[PDB]
């Protein structure tokens, strides 16, 4: 769980600071919010992982 | 012929025409797509046939 | 059936003397967003200017040295990409192109 | 005819707690493109690098630089960045065309496409139409 | 890189966020995990005047 936040949270901040279109970073902090939901209680919102 | 409920339910039935409902039953069928009156009918014909 | 494990890391185990340590100094460091940090280090041991700090940042020595502050380029642009690919002569081409077209398209 | 609009309007703004679901209907909006208009895009953005590297050749003391230049520069520049994420926007379909195979192994779903996003990025920052080939043959090797 | 909601505020039922807000938790959701926007402030007398 903890590796795919840092993962989830490395490709965000490279996207940021690459500029990227707005689509596919709001795709990335919903997955990011989804890692960490995961992380805390999991599959409590969606499919458990 | 003999069918009371049948009848019942045929007279509130509140939906006439074939494709009338099978876009109903689509529609249902998944909630969240578009549907092709035409081409769900195969997904009809197959579910259970 | 039994099967036992083993975290990669020894157990040393003498008497935790309070008394007999080697002495070391204190550094405090601070980081870009005006956090004080400090850190004891052995006494005979060079204080490294940079550190990374408990905060996450970067971490600077308190006090004055720059001896470097980046010494380093960035690592390849979408204009190198271009560059390496094209001529000067081309990308004027294609700009000045451009420029005709908003005028024309614009202003007639 | 308009009736089933409202099937189709009231579907699409549903639930859908799938993530996936939602960022496939999400890249689902812009339309593909042909060769052509790749091409055009290409030369946008090429023009847009230009724009800009002589914005900051201008950046140290090379001209008092005039209103109308300033103007239809900046709209040079601005053009080229747009064109560049229309291009993204374009493609993000076909980055998930793959990413759709490798699944099933090691990562999620969504991790592969944002991935292959990334790469796409790489793809169409160092893509040429000089050559004349199609966008997706060079594409793929990055993806 | 970009601040998240802990799950536990959200999701629960009743959702304490959706609460101390007054949202409806079910666009509570599209507002956290980026479905839907949200005018977050205004400038009431500009508009006004």
């Amino acid at each position: 769980l903890y590796r795919r936040v840092i993962n989830r949270n490395n490709r965000l901040k490279r996207l940021i600071d690459l500029g990227a279109p707005e689509i596919i970073v709001n795709n990335e902090k919903r997955m990011l919010q989804e890692s960490v939901d995961a992380l805390f209680d999991n599959g409590r919102r969606g499919r458990p992982v | 012929g003999f069918s009371e409920i049948m009848r019942s339910t045929l007279e509130k039935d509140n939906t006439v025409g074939t494709d009338e409902a099978l876009l109903d039953i689509y529609r249902k069928l998944r909630p969240g797509e578009p549907p092709t009156k035409e081409s769900a009918q195969t997904l009809l014909e197959n579910l259970f046939f | 059936r039994v099967l036992r494990g083993s975290r990669l890391g020894a157990v040393s185990y003498e008497t935790d003397r309070n008394h007999d340590l080697a002495p070391r100094q204190i550094a405090r460091y601070r980081t870009d967003n005006g956090e004080e940090f400090e850190v004891p280090f052995a006494d005979d041991a060079e204080i490294p200017g940079t550190w990374l700090c408990r905060n996450g940042m970067e971490g600077t020595l308190i006090e004055g040295d720059l001896p470097e502050p980046k010494k380093v380029k960035p690592p390849r642009t979408h204009w190198d990409m271009l560059l390496e690919r094209r001529s000067i002569e081309e990308l004027e081409e294609l700009l000045k192109e451009r420029l005709e077209l908003i005028r024309s398209r614009r202003r007639g | 005819s308009e009736a089933l609009r409202q099937a189709r309007k009231d579907a699409e703004l549903t639930a859908s707690a799938d993530s996936v679901r939602a960022y496939l209907k999400q890249i689902g909006k812009v339309a593909l493109l042909n060769a052509e208009e790749e091409v055009e895009l290409a030369k946008r953005i090429e023009a847009g690098l230009y724009a800009t590297q002589l914005m900051t050749e201008l950046s140290e003391r090379g001209e008092k630089l005039p209103a109308a230049q300033r103007r239809d520069m900046m709209w040079i520049c601005r053009d080229g960045d747009r064109a560049k994420n229309h291009l993204l926007e374009a493609n993000l379909r076909l980055v998930v065309s793959l990413a759709k195979r490798y699944t099933g192994r090691g990562m999620a779903f969504l991790d592969l496409i944002q991935e292959g996003n990334l790469g796409l990025i790489r793809a169409v920052e160092k893509f040429d139409y000089t050559k004349g080939y199609k966008f997706s043959t060079y594409a793929t090797w990055w993806i | 890189a970009a601040p998240v909601t802990h799950i536990w505020y959200f999701k629960g039922v009743p959702s304490r966020l959706g609460y101390l807000l007054d949202l409806a938790p079910k666009d509570l959701e599209k507002i956290i995990y980026f479905a839907a926007y949200v005018i977050t402030s205004v400038d009431e007398e500009m508009r006004h005047n």
